[PDB]
């Protein structure tokens, strides 16, 4: 079926220069005007530029043009955000999008994070929240605190994907000094305890950090 | 250019309801090249509808679009509790192809009082100079909720931050973690570590604690 994935996210320092990507499937590809649409954090959505069919005319919003390049590539079906110049105002999820008509949006893309700060990448460290027979009812509570970390995202599953019920994983919060933070959890039974491992596995692409932290009850 | 302004900016309705969501235009949206999106959290938006009254392909038809020239309408007629989102209209007669700035649903449940667990911090962590300590509000309803950090009796502030999640797509409800930092050596000059708990669904505040290395 007809899928827009995009790839490229990640930090960039402020005046620097990125390129996004979106690869397409489904559909006939050089028979619809794309689109970039992006979402600040917290924020609506953006409408950011706009390609014909054949990749030849292109148009921008206002904040990006001369600064952005949109280019398509209908052998690779590819298309390419070429961003320059960046500024902190650019921060966002970007969207790789299909147009129809003179301009809705009938599909889109999971969607890429940018983010533009002068900081530098780092790794989480991961530790155990761990479960206690004891102090838990209503019945049994366990995770993993994913510290320090720069810049979102972070993706945690459990168990490589074996375990979703139960779990949230809490939207993360930046902390005074400017490291990202969160904590994922999952409600277990008591009684498998010391039967059943529980592991999260952590990734954090921009930094090339993969972690996986068995939790465990203390003795 | 073109604004588009959406309203009410929050609405909260129970399951089978019906919810109505305006969009207005500073201008003339010619045609009716008007679109609604749903945006679900951490998720890509879905269009609507399209034409101010079209419905894209797989749209339920409880979802239906009207108006004409400066004033449209989404209703949703028998929500659901997948249907917590926030709804963006949006212009497309014109570049930019603008957007409102939202109506955030969330669908209402019955009042449900947190679980509550407390989490020393790991000695991992305790030998890297700090030690976090973590709250957890789990499955509660409505949002609002107050938690409040004891250390040896004494009220902390400043030390803690939160952290929400989005209301969940099936039974409707929140989760919440609160997180206690402190240095290493603060952490080991106090003994008994509480989290007191106050919501709505609790005749009385909830209160857990550990004491520091006991177990």
């Amino acid at each position: 079926q007809v899928q827009l994935v995009e790839s490229g996210g990640g930090l960039v320092q402020p005046g620097g220069s990125l390129r996004l990507s979106c690869a397409a499937s489904g559909f006939t590809f050089s028979s619809y005007w794309m689109h970039w649409v992006r979402q600040a954090p917290g924020k609506g959505l953006v409408w950011v530029s706009r390609i014909n069919s054949d990749g030849s005319d292109t148009n921008y919003a206002d904040s990006v043009k001369g600064r952005f390049t949109f280019s398509r590539d209908n052998a690779k079906n590819t298309l390419y955000l070429q961003m320059t110049s960046l500024r902190a105002e650019d921060t966002a999820i970007y969207y790789c999008t299909r147009g129809r008509s003179y301009g809705f949006f009938d599909y889109w893309g999971q969607g890429a994070l940018v983010t533009v700060s002068s900081a530098s990448t780092k790794g989480p460290s991961v530790f155990p929240l761990a479960p206690s027979s004891k102090s838990t009812s209503g019945t049994a509570a366990l995770g993993c605190l994913v510290k320090d970390y720069f810049p979102e995202p972070v993706t945690v599953s459990w168990n490589s994907g074996a375990l979703t019920s139960g779990v949230h994983t809490f939207p993360a919060v930046l902390q005074s000094s400017g490291l990202y933070s969160l904590s994922s959890v999952v409600t277990v039974p008591s009684s498998s305890l010391g039967t059943q491992t529980y592991i999260c596995n952590v990734n954090h692409k921009p930094s090339n950090t993969k972690v996986d932290k068995r939790v465990e009850p203390k003795s | 250019d073109i604004v588009m302004t959406q309203s009410p900016d929050t609405l909260s309705l129970s399951p089978g309801e019906r919810a109505t969501l305006s969009c207005r235009a500073s201008q003339i949206i010619s045609s009716n090249y008007l679109a609604w999106y749903q945006q679900q959290p951490g998720q890509a938006p879905r269009l609507l509808i399209y034409g101010a009254s079209s419905r894209a392909t797989g749209i339920p038809d409880r979802f239906s679009g009207s108006g004409s020239a400066t004033d449209f309408t989404l209703t949703i007629s028998r929500l659901e509790p997948e249907d917590f989102a926030v709804y963006y209209c949006q212009q497309y007669g014109t570049s930019p192809r603008t957007f409102g700035q939202g109506t955030k649903l969330e669908i209402k449940r019955t009042v449900a009082a947190p679980s509550v667990f407390i989490f020393p911090p790991s000695d991992e962590q305790l030998k890297s100079g700090t030690a976090s300590v973590v709250c957890l509000l789990n499955n509660f309803y409505p949002r609002e909720a107050k938690v409040q950090w004891k250390v040896d009796n004494a009220l902390q502030s400043g030390n803690s931050q939160e952290s929400v999640t989005e209301q969940d797509s099936k039974d409707s409800t929140y989760s919440l973690s609160s997180t206690l930092t402190l240095s290493k050596a603060d952490y080991e000059k106090h003994k008994v570590y509480a989290c007191e708990v106050t919501h709505q669904g609790l005749s009385s505040p909830v209160t857990k604690s550990f004491n520091r290395g006991e177990c």
